[PDB]
């Protein structure tokens, strides 16, 4: 509604560098043993890609759409909830909002009265647990939808683990004459640093026709507490811009994409 | 007291015709935007009620024949096919300017065919003779038009003191008129003369229609 | 369902005071207006006043001062208090609902309130059947006289309202301080004399039930 | 919202918003259970291969007699004060007969429309508000007197009135297609898959001719088609059956 975190630490635009990190399937088209040329937003590989990260530092600041955003999300303890997407995030337009609330995977179109400081709490860390979610203050208000869709239900394990970072979501989220394709991509790694260098091709997983102008966009994260003096947990993501440029894309006997090369 | 002038005060319209009922106000116009009034049909055995407000309007429990328009003083009601069921009158009741007084009352009568009256009389009971009086009772029915005069003749002479009249008008169903006339009479002058007369003149009816008892009928 | 018949005058005196209290049904007391109006006395039918969905009333240039309504809303009655009622005050009050335009939607049966110095008087039903000698082919006529009753109105049936049909009830004739009401049926010879014909009466002024066989 | 419980009034008339979804119209067109079936600028027979992004099915209850006044630039009582159609509505308009459902002893008085309003709504409007309106400058404020009318005039549906006053169950299908992509269409009837046989083939996406036969190839969970190295569609996914 009005809280904002006063814990979070002031901390310089960190970056990095992806190895080949942003490769999609273009379409939906199976092919053998071939290299496909195309020309469409990928995000050019051996580029730099921004650094945030959310621990007891919190990251969610309004970041630019302006042609396709890539998602890179190393996490141990799942503090990603979703994104926000919107022209100015307010209730002046459409905005479309994607949120996890650990049962249901939420995806509507309204005039979401966007917090300048969303974020979703976890209540109850320490004893007789359960990892449930309470707190969602990621909008106040909602009028005007225009869509919605809601998975099917499920129990996320929201609890907090030590060590290295074991899950690797990776996602790509464009706007395609209003289609608005979203990728995605879940592998175990065993990671100490920042992004890894690797290669991994990412699957459409769902294709929304919403028809709206996102220009701004946002991140959803969980904390953990037993309302401003909350800590987050152990999870990290990063931020990298598509552009069209040509990319070859070497599919395999099976039809997955084993290797590309930017042009 | 808002001056509406409903004219003609009475109209005699046979199945197939069109009605025509005026109304004249001056009290008032500019409402929102319209200057029309309410109608009403009042039958004789049951009290008015709402047909067309603003004068363009259907109500159900009617059919769709009532229908009709105004200028900003005059109003015209149109009934359109009129049949043998509309035996009531109609009101105007002004909405823009108060007092919300009515229309003078415009009557319309089923044009039907004429008939005489039926022919029936109702000596007095024994009873009647006991609390003192003694009252014959004379049943027409079934005649039209209205103009009847019905007059009692004793043995004596024609009776024209206690003559009574009760004036029923045109039913809704029965298009027809009816009138029950009865004499007031005593046990002494009961007992004076022999028979007693109940003498009707219909206009349709060239001939009375005459029916007298005996005394002894009793 | 939707009636709103009236009830509680019986005889009115020149220049006094009385209530009628109007039965609602068919709608909510508290958001529709109930009007009052007259039964056109002397020229064609007039107005006396309303009462709006929940306010004031307003009542005619004449009627300003001498009558008032009086809304109860949790009795779910209407109360009309009258005042100054003259011999040519005789007249049928009725209530009505209030419409949208200031209409009136449906109406009530009302009640004949008889203003007049002369004093009540109980009915008297008498029987009227039809002579020996009459002929006739399989068909005879009945009657039943309320003679000798005051003041209007006066309600008349036929073995306690089974006959509708050929029924025929005639107004009441104007006498010297009484009235004398009338009323006729035409029934075949297998209902009477064969069977038994009982008429039935109800003064609401006095609330008299008067039996009497034909 | 053919079987919904009730339907609102003409003045408060239900929008409902639908969207995301596939549904055959030609189902209400062949159903025989209405009576007003009149759509402007569209055939119900065409209408199935259409899409659109957004449509609206305004649920409301009027007249026999009042059905004439639903139409795109048609004046009345309920067309300019209660539920305007534009002129270009591209819509359909649908009714049936509801005596037998919304009628109630001794009629049904909880249907109400606006009478009036001080000025004519736009297309697609509805207004709820009691507002009174006086003819001159006596203000009334809520309550009635004086010639200020209250614009909400209640329905009289008796059970055995006359065709032109029993209740009709009236839905106004509109139909709009804005630059944001079309979303609602209709039902693409397909046929039995034909094997080991030259035929002309209309997939979800990709059309042509040739001989259409299963193999052992896989494709991925999300590939429907396939292509040659010459970008030539060498196989497919049947859409139906996996």
């Amino acid at each position: 509604q009005c809280v904002n975190l006063t814990t979070r630490t002031q901390l310089p635009p960190a970056y990095t560098n992806s190895f080949t990190r942003g490769v999609y399937y273009p379409d939906k088209v199976f092919r053998s043993s071939v290299l496909h040329s195309t020309q469409d937003l990928f995000l050019p590989f051996f580029s730099n890609v921004t650094w945030f990260h959310a621990i007891h530092r919190f990251d969610n600041p309004v970041l630019p759409f302006n042609d396709g955003v890539y998602f890179a999300s190393t996490e141990k303890s799942n503090i990603i909830r979703g994104w926000i997407f919107g022209t100015t995030l307010d209730s002046k337009t459409q905005s479309l909002l994607i949120v996890n609330n650990a049962t249901n995977v939420v995806i509507k179109v309204c005039e979401f009265q966007f917090c300048n400081d969303p974020f979703l709490g976890v209540y109850y860390h320490k004893n007789n647990k359960s990892w449930m979610e309470s707190e969602f203050r990621v909008y106040s208000s909602a009028n005007n939808c225009t869509f919605e869709y809601v998975s099917q239900p499920f129990l996320m394990d929201l609890e907090g683990k030590q060590g290295n970072f074991k899950n690797l979501r990776e996602f790509v989220f464009k706007n395609i004459d209003g289609y608005f394709k979203i990728y995605s991509k879940h592998t175990p790694i065993n990671l100490v640093r920042d992004l890894p260098q690797g290669f991994s091709a990412l699957e459409p997983l769902v294709d929304l026709p919403i028809g709206i102008n996102i220009t701004r966009f946002q991140t959803l994260l969980a904390l953990h507490r037993s309302s401003s003096g909350w800590t987050a947990g152990a999870a990290a993501y990063y931020v990298g811009y598509l552009q069209p440029r040509t990319f070859l894309l070497k599919y395999n006997e099976n039809g997955t994409i084993t290797d590309a090369v930017d042009c | 007291n808002i001056v509406l002038t409903q004219s003609p005060a009475s109209l005699a319209v046979s199945l197939g015709q069109r009605a025509t009922i005026s109304c004249r106000a001056s009290e008032s116009v500019d409402s929102y935007g319209n200057s029309f009034l309410h109608w009403y049909q009042q039958k004789p055995g049951q009290p008015p009620k709402l047909l067309i407000y603003l004068a363009s309007n259907l109500e159900s429990g009617v059919p769709a024949r009532f229908s009709g328009s105004g200028s900003r003083t005059d109003f015209t009601l149109t009934i359109d096919p009129v049949e043998a069921d509309d035996a009531a009158t109609y009101y105007c009741q002004q909405n823009n300017e108060d007092p919300f007084t009515f229309g003078s009352g415009t009557k319309l009568e089923i044009k039907r065919a004429d008939a005489a009256p039926t022919v029936s009389i109702f000596p007095p009971s024994s009873e009647q003779l006991t609390s003192g009086g003694a009252s014959v009772v004379c049943f027409l029915n079934n005649f039209y038009p209205k103009d009847i005069n019905v007059k009692w003749k004793i043995d004596g002479s024609e009776r024209q003191n206690g003559v009574l009249n009760s004036w029923t008008d045109q039913d809704s169903k029965d298009s027809t008129y009816s009138m029950s006339s009865t004499l007031t009479l005593t046990k002494d002058e009961y007992e004076r003369h022999n028979s007693y007369t109940c003498e009707a003149t219909h206009k349709t009816s060239t001939s009375p229609i005459v029916k007298s008892f005996n005394r002894n009928e009793c | 369902q939707v009636q709103l018949k009236q009830s509680g005058p019986s005889l009115v005196q020149p220049s006094q005071s009385l209530s009628i209290t109007c039965t609602v049904s068919g709608f909510s007391l508290t958001s529709y207006g109930v009007h009052w109006v007259r039964q056109s006395p002397g020229k064609g039918l007039e107005w006396l006043g309303v009462m709006w969905r929940g306010g004031n009333t307003d009542y005619n240039a004449a009627f300003m001062s001498r009558l008032s309504i009086t809304k109860d809303n949790s009795k779910s009655q209407v109360f009309f208090k009258m005042n100054s009622l003259q011999t040519d005050d005789t007249a049928i009050y009725y209530c009505a609902k209030n419409g949208g335009a200031h209409a009136m939607d449906f109406w009530g049966q009302g009640t004949s309130v008889t203003v007049s110095s002369a004093k009540t008087t109980p009915p008297s039903v008498y029987p009227l059947a039809p002579g020996s000698a009459a002929q006739t082919n399989s068909m005879v006529t009945l009657g039943c006289l309320v003679k000798g009753y005051f003041p209007e109105p006066v309600t008349v049936t036929w073995n306690s309202g089974s006959l509708s049909s050929g029924v025929h009830t005639f107004p009441a004739v104007l006498q010297s301080d009484l009235y004398t009401l009338s009323s006729s049926v035409t029934v075949p010879s297998s209902t009477w004399p064969s069977e038994t014909v009982t008429c039935n009466v109800a003064h609401p002024a006095s609330s008299t039930k008067v039996d009497k066989k034909i | 919202v053919f079987n919904a419980t009730r339907f609102a009034s003409v003045y408060a008339w239900n929008r409902k918003r639908i969207s995301n979804c596939v549904a055959d119209y030609s189902v209400l067109y062949n159903s025989a259970s209405f009576s007003t079936f009149k759509c402007y600028g569209v055939s119900p027979t065409k209408l199935n291969d259409l899409c659109f992004t957004n449509v609206y099915a305004d649920s409301f209850v009027i007249r026999g007699d009042e059905v004439r006044q639903i139409a795109p630039g048609q004046t009345g009582k309920i067309a300019d004060y209660n539920y305007k159609l534009p002129d270009d509505f591209t819509g359909c308009v649908i009714a049936w007969n509801s005596n037998n459902l919304d009628s109630k002893v001794g009629g049904n008085y909880n249907y109400l429309y606006r009478l009036f309003r001080k000025s004519n709504l736009k297309p697609f409007e509805r207004d709820i508000s009691t507002e009174i309106y006086q003819a001159g400058s006596t203000p009334c404020n809520g309550v009635e007197g004086f010639n200020c009318y209250f614009p909400l005039q209640s329905y009289g549906f008796q059970p055995t009135n006359g065709v032109g006053y029993q209740p009709y169950r009236v839905v106004v299908l509109s139909f709009e297609l804005l630059h944001a992509p079309a979303t609602v269409c209709g039902p693409k009837k397909s046929t039995n898959l034909v094997k080991n046989k030259c035929v002309n083939f209309n997939f979800n996406g990709l059309t042509g001719t040739g001989v259409l036969t299963e193999s052992n190839k896989k494709f991925l969970p999300f590939q429907q088609f396939g292509r040659d190295i010459a970008d030539t569609t060498d196989a497919v996914r049947d859409p139906q059956t996996l």
